């Protein structure tokens, strides 16, 4: 019971690091596309004034 | 005598099995504490600094 209750447990553990760096890189690739995008929009209203 | 081979087999069995769930236990717990562990570690790491 031991056992297996700590396997459950390890078993959670590896999907949280799968989950902790999926989100990581995601949360990160959407920064990068959040600022890419804000260049544009940026860049579209400098070329506006 | 068939009775007391049985509860001979039983005791080296129980003490066989004792000492394989006992080793599974400790050895993924180990799994879980020295690799698991410091992979959670390296990566708080590098979403904190980097």
């Amino acid at each position: 019971i031991e056992i297996e209750k700590m396997e459950k447990k390890i078993n959670d553990s590896n999907l949280l690091m799968k989950t902790k760096i999926s989100d990581a890189e995601e949360l990160v690739t959407s920064t990068e596309l959040k600022l890419e995008e804000l260049k544009v929009d940026l860049n579209r209203k400098r070329y506006k004034l | 005598d068939l009775q007391l081979k049985n509860l001979e087999k039983l005791s080296q069995d129980t003490k066989e099995e004792s000492r394989l769930n006992d080793t599974k236990l400790m050895d993924l717990q180990i799994k879980y504490e020295n690799e698991i562990k410091p992979k959670i570690d390296k990566t708080d790491i590098f979403i904190q600094e980097e």
